[PDB]
């Protein structure tokens, strides 16, 4: 078979297709459009986008398709370099980082980390309960200053204070300004135009107010007197079992960067669909506040206790399904190849995972796919390989994927334990581009449960 | 005003102790009333104490111990990590690897911790050669081998629970064992942690006693107790 | 008002408090062994079905509490405070005070001595040769033989070493925390949704350790309850279900020899009362089997009733009849193998419960040839049959070890 | 109530990172606006959540 | 101490077993020295109160 493609700009062919703010959701419009795969071509390049649990399995398949680096992800190696994120397979740091680091999310680490994530989430339970009658809640803004802390001291024994501040701390909006241009930049036919000469300053700048940061980290560190048996105490004293090397300083700065990032943007978002698609199914919110109830007795969440919120867990899966918050993610053909029995490959062709569309498979999961529906993960056993895959594929997979369900599991339980929600202005959803989703402008008021308070004495 | 200020300076002087770091100059700022301004110290915390998890480990030093692993997620592959960690602790020389990629050279000397998950009732895709070497072939026997193997698994998965931790176990038997400490089992579906701090502890006294257990590690558990009163 | 100690295992179990509405006995008088039926009250929150188990929280008996308290040269009354840093399986009362003897009842007394607790002893032992044997039982042999093929435990080794300086607060440490005892309701819900029945068989003889006389916590914690006292249980369904057919009609066989009967006077008391609400029954075959109807014939009256209005077929087997030849419930079971095929062959459902260690093995056996020979299959398809009549879900297991 | 804002200031303290400063008087207003807002109006200016001062104090 | 003649008469006019765990709560302060929020048994509970005292108002 000859593969669909959508509509073309004469010489530019798809590439003003990019030129949107909303770039995966307009390739999703395309993919409803035209099926489980279609072609995407640029001056000078060439990827396939698929859409289908069908082709996906194949595309899954690690003997025959390796992780690209899309456009993307080569213009954030720029300052992600060749960090875990960005680096090739066959690069030497890569494996080795991920052997150095793989302990730092070990079921011990992840037992380590409950307390100090506990921190966090208290302090954003608190602004809550502080808040004046009627005042309201920046749902996004709010769950980046929980999600960013959570990293940053978990991960790092390093405070970013956000809940102290007013604005989003200078390291996000650098951050959201180099994901912003990184996503914009993909659009560009002519990326040395002189025009974007400012665009290219902005993002250097970016750059180092993101470094910078990564310099006090290290500073305080070396400062640190420091067990903080931790992510950084792995990056600076942990040796690959493999070559017997610890990471080089170069290495370790990107890492710091990966997981700083990494380690929030996309749990952030998974916070905000989730509450988005909660308030929005008020039944699905009350079973899930019962389990919260009825599982967090005490006046803090044990670690026991945040594996025991099942539904809870369901809720998260289920706004990944809908809302995959790193959208995509890229493979090569490690050799010529047929994908599906009608598209030939040759070796270094490239494919894109939608991965939004994938969890909209219709021969998956049903006819109901744009349905809230937690109890599709009643038995995740139930699910079919490759069908499900917020968290990317193989040994390429997502590191810190436990510590991002750990963390949100644990703040949406205490959310839902401590207050009652209202969708006050009827929001109507509004998703976010950064490369990464999340849900704009998503506002809610939160009447706290006193977890009951209002008290007696008399003015009689 | 005093209840207010009679209570704060309370508690910032019992949770910190302070630094005029600055060694700041008194500047009072006029505005009808009167303040310090540009005052600036620094806090240090005392945890009204808690610096408190570090191990005088000293790791993997030193009887040998072999940890290999079939893993398709990882669980089982960390699962494997960690006990090596907790090895290097105990003063062994432990060494961490996938199951079929020691498929016939099961250590003779020492003990051969085996943690490996299932699918389907199947070998995950590092472990099929070895169950395959270890089905069939039974030539190239496994005595001396001594060994004791974990089990990943989800009671989800019906018929199948725990099937290839168990063939390989008593397959392992049916060829010469030295099984120095009884399977151990995780449910993902309840309990993981709990059966995987079982079968450790446990895990650990078997071997201690049948030779070993002596290159870090107190003997000592070095545990309290406690008996008040 | 009113409350008891929450033990963390009764919380654990979500066991609740509640009480005894009769205790009796089930042998005949001047039988040498004894079988308990009690009766208990459950609380609204609380609800069970046929084939559910009541876990029950036992106490230590007055007996083995004074042998520690002589051992250690305390009084029961003496109120103590312990402390460690570590962590506790052993679930104890830690930074409060309470006395000796509710402390040993958080504890089992009577596991075997583990590898642990034997170097505990060996390091308080100035006993040189005595340091020797506590040590000498650590080797792989003399474990297996002498410590757990006897079941010899801590307590036992600190009576026959009374000059090892162990002390208490490190002895009621190093124990394991008591665990839940579970007994097969002998009660249908169809009956009385608030009340439960148990079937207890009372473990006693002489210790393997060679230490005196042997007596089970639970069963004879159980055994000396009365009416109005407390206990402390809850409700647990297995995970193997063990419950009657849906319909009524469809066939069931039942082997349920000594206690085994019990989760089969559920199903009795069921189907009498299906019968009352106008449902028709089918055939039912209750396998049971004792020493003697002069001593151990559990629920006699109740079961020949039954039979007499209808709702069982009951087959009795005797081990120890004057003038008769030994007799279980699985060479009746090969007399009559024919029927039993052919009501197999009619989707009956299969049930055994009571002992798994010998009794459930050998009739499986039978069955399995009862199978072969009517069939003229081989052993290997038998095997087979068993093995689909299981996956469909038609022989179901109550046994246990104990 | 007074807790509940003193609880606010001793937290921003123990976290804030190695070697970062508390600016003093800035501080000390983010706490007594904040208690007699609380204590007197059940108000909540909300002042720790802000990075610089609140509007009603500039 | 109580002696066990005068915590008698006391358990026997209330139906009480000596050796029954209860326990208290109030919210209201208490020169009346009582272990509130914890289980205690009636015996012990009647250790810590004078029983005869002339009856108040
Ligand atoms: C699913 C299930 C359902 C059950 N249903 C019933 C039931 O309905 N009715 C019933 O009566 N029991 C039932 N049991 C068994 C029951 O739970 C208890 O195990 C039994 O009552 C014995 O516990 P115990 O505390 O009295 O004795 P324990 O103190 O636990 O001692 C038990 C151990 O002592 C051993 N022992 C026996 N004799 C001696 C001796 N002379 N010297 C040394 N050791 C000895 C036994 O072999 C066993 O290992 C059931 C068990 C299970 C798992
Ligand atoms: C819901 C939250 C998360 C989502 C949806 C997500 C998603 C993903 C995806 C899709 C990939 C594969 C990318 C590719 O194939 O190009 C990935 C990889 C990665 N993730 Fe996550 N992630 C989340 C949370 C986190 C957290 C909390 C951390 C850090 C603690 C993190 C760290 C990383 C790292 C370092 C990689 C690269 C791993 C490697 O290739 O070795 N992620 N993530
Ligand atoms: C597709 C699939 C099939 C599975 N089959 C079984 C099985 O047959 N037996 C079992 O005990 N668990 C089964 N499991 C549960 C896994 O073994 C459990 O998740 C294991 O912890 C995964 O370990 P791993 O990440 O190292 O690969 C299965 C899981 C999946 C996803
Ligand atoms: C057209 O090309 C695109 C468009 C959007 C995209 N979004 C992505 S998702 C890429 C991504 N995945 C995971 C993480 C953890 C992450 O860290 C911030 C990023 C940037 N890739 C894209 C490629
Ligand atoms: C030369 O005239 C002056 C100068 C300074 C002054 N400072 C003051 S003190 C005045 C004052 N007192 C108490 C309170 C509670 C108060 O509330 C803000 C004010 C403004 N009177 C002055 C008069």
């Amino acid at each position: 078979k000859e593969m669909p493609q959508p509509k073309t700009f004469g010489e530019l062919k798809n590439l003003p297709l990019l030129n949107t703010d909303k770039p995966v959701q307009a390739l999703m419009k395309i993919a409803d459009e035209l099926g489980e795969i279609f072609k995407f071509e640029a001056p000078g390049r060439v990827t396939r986008y698929l859409s289908s649990q069908r082709l996906i399995k194949e595309a899954c398949d690690e003997s025959r398709f390796d992780k690209n680096l899309s456009q993307a992800l080569k213009f954030v190696r720029d300052f992600f370099g060749d960090g875990l994120f960005t680096s090739w397979t066959h690069e030497k740091n890569w494996k080795k980082a991920h052997n150095i680091l793989l302990p730092s999310f070990s079921q011990q680490a992840m037992k380590g980390y409950h307390a100090m994530m506990v921190d966090i989430a208290v302090q954003l339970v608190q602004k809550w309960e502080r808040l004046n009658a009627d005042e309201h809640i920046e749902v996004p803004e709010d769950m980046t200053r929980l999600t960013l802390d959570t990293i940053g001291l978990c991960g790092f024994n390093y405070r970013f204070n956000s809940f102290y501040r007013d604005q989003p701390h200078p390291f996000i909006t650098s951050m959201v300004r180099a994901l912003d241009e990184a996503m914009n930049k993909l659009q560009r036919a002519n990326p040395d135009d002189p025009a974007y000469d400012e665009n290219k300053r902005q993002f250097q700048e970016d750059i180092k107010v993101m470094n910078d940061l990564v310099d006090k980290i290290i500073a305080d560190r070396k400062a640190s007197g420091e067990q903080s048996d931790d992510l950084l105490t792995h990056m600076l004293n942990g040796k690959d079992p493999e070559t017997g090397e610890p990471l080089d300083d170069e290495n370790i700065r990107y890492q710091i960067i990966t997981f700083l990032i990494a380690g929030h943007e996309t749990t952030s978002g998974l916070l905000s669909f989730a509450l988005y698609f909660l308030v929005k199914n008020p039944h699905v919110l009350q079973k899930a506040a019962e389990e919260a109830a009825r599982v967090l007795v005490d006046p803090v969440p044990s670690y026991k206790q945040v594996k025991q919120l099942k539904y809870v867990g369901m809720v998260l899966n289920e706004a990944l399904r809908l809302w995959p918050t790193a959208p995509a993610f890229s493979l090569y053909a490690k050799e010529d190849t047929v994908l599906g029995g009608e598209y030939p490959l040759e070796k270094g062709d490239e494919l894109m995972v939608l991965i939004p569309q994938l969890h909209r498979d219709k021969t998956i999961w049903g006819d109901d796919v744009e349905e809230f529906r937690p109890e599709r993960f009643e038995n995740p056993s139930a699910i079919p390989q490759h069908a499900f895959k917020p968290f990317g594929n193989g040994q390429r997979a997502c590191i810190g994927q436990q510590f991002a369900l750990h963390e949100a599991t644990l703040v949406l339980g205490m959310m839902l334990k401590h207050f009652d929600f209202e969708d006050h202005t009827n929001y109507e959803l509004d998703i976010k581009e950064t490369l990464t989703l999340k849900p704009e402008g998503f506002v809610v008021k939160a009447k706290s449960k006193k977890i009951p308070l209002k008290k007696v004495r008399k003015k009689a | 005003a005093l209840h207010e200020a009679t209570l704060v300076l309370g508690m910032m002087l019992k949770h910190f102790d302070f630094e005029d770091h600055t060694n700041y100059e008194l500047d009072i700022k006029e505005t009808l009333t009167l303040k310090p301004e540009g005052f600036v110290v620094k806090a240090k915390s005392k945890k009204i104490p808690l610096k408190k998890v570090r191990k005088k480990a000293e790791n993997a030093h030193n009887t040998p111990l072999l940890v290999l692993y079939g893993s398709n997620m990882g669980t089982a592959e960390g699962t494997a990590r960690d006990l090596a960690d907790i090895a290097m602790s105990k003063g062994f020389a432990p060494q961490v690897a996938t199951l079929d990629s020691h498929a016939g050279n099961l250590p003779r000397e020492g003990a051969v911790l085996i943690v490996t998950a299932s699918y389907n009732g199947h070998p995950p895709d590092n472990a099929k050669q070895f169950v395959d070497w270890l089905d069939q072939a039974s030539a190239d026997e496994v005595k001396g081998v001594r060994y004791s193997v974990f089990g990943c698994g989800d009671k989800n998965w019906a018929t199948t629970y725990q099937k290839v931790p168990a063939f390989i176990d008593e397959t392992l038997a049916a060829k010469g064992a030295e099984n120095i400490a009884d399977r151990g089992e995780a449910d993902a579906s309840d309990d993981f942690e709990g059966t995987y701090e079982e079968w450790r502890e446990h895990m650990w006294s078997d071997v201690a006693a049948y030779f070993n257990l002596d290159i870090e590690n107190s003997e000592d558990n070095k545990s309290t107790l406690s008996l008040q009163f | 008002v009113d409350s008891a100690a929450d033990m963390p295992l009764a919380k654990m179990h979500g066991a609740f408090s509640t009480n005894v509405v009769a205790s009796k006995e089930l042998q005949q008088p001047g039988s040498a062994r004894s079988t308990r039926h009690l009766e208990i009250e459950l609380p609204k929150e609380a609800s069970y079905q046929e084939g559910d188990h009541l876990g029950v929280i036992p106490r230590n008996y007055e007996g083995i509490v004074n042998r520690v308290t002589a051992r250690f040269g305390l009084d029961a009354s003496q109120q103590i405070r312990l402390e460690a840093e570590e962590e506790k399986l052993a679930h104890l009362p830690l930074a409060k005070t309470v006395s000796v003897e509710e402390l040993l009842q958080y504890v089992e007394l009577q596991d075997p001595v583990t590898r642990t607790q034997l170097r505990a002893m060996a390091a308080k032992t100035v006993c040189p040769p005595h340091k020797v044997e506590l040590e000498a039982l650590l080797e792989k042999q003399a474990y297996k033989e002498q410590v757990l093929a006897k079941r010899l435990t801590m307590l036992e080794l600190l009576e026959k070493y009374p000059a090892c300086e162990m002390k208490f607060s490190e002895f009621i440490a190093l124990l394991p925390s008591i665990r839940p005892r579970y007994y097969s309701i002998s009660s249908s819900p169809r009956v009385d949704e608030k009340q439960a029945s148990i079937t207890v068989s009372v473990v006693s003889g002489e210790a393997w350790s060679g230490y005196g006389e042997y007596k089970g916590i639970a069963s004879n914690y159980l055994a000396e309850l009365q009416e109005g006292d407390t206990i402390t249980c809850f409700i647990s369904t297995p995970q193997s279900e063990f419950t009657l057919p849906k319909d009524p009609e469809t066939p069931l066989i039942m082997v349920g020899p000594g206690t085994g009967v019990a989760p089969f006077r559920g199903f009795v008391q069921a189907r009498k009362q299906l019968k009352e609400q106008g449902q028709s029954l089918g055939e039912a075959h209750l396998y049971f089997g004792c020493r003697s109807p002069h001593e151990d014939y559990l629920y006699q009256e109740e079961l020949e009733n039954a039979q007499s209005e209808g709702i069982i077929t009951l087959h009795t087997a005797f081990s120890r009849m004057p003038n008769q030849p030994k007799t279980y419930v699985q060479h009746v079971m090969e007399q009559d193998g024919k029927k039993l095929i052919e009501l197999l062959d009619q989707g009956a459902h299969f049930y055994i419960c009571g002992d798994g260690s010998q009794m459930a093995p050998a009739v499986e056996a039978t069955l399995m040839k009862s199978y072969a020979d009517v069939h003229q299959v081989s052993e290997a398809d038998a095997r087979l049959w068993l093995q689909q009549l299981e996956e469909k879900g038609r022989y179901a297991k109550d046994v246990w070890a104990g």
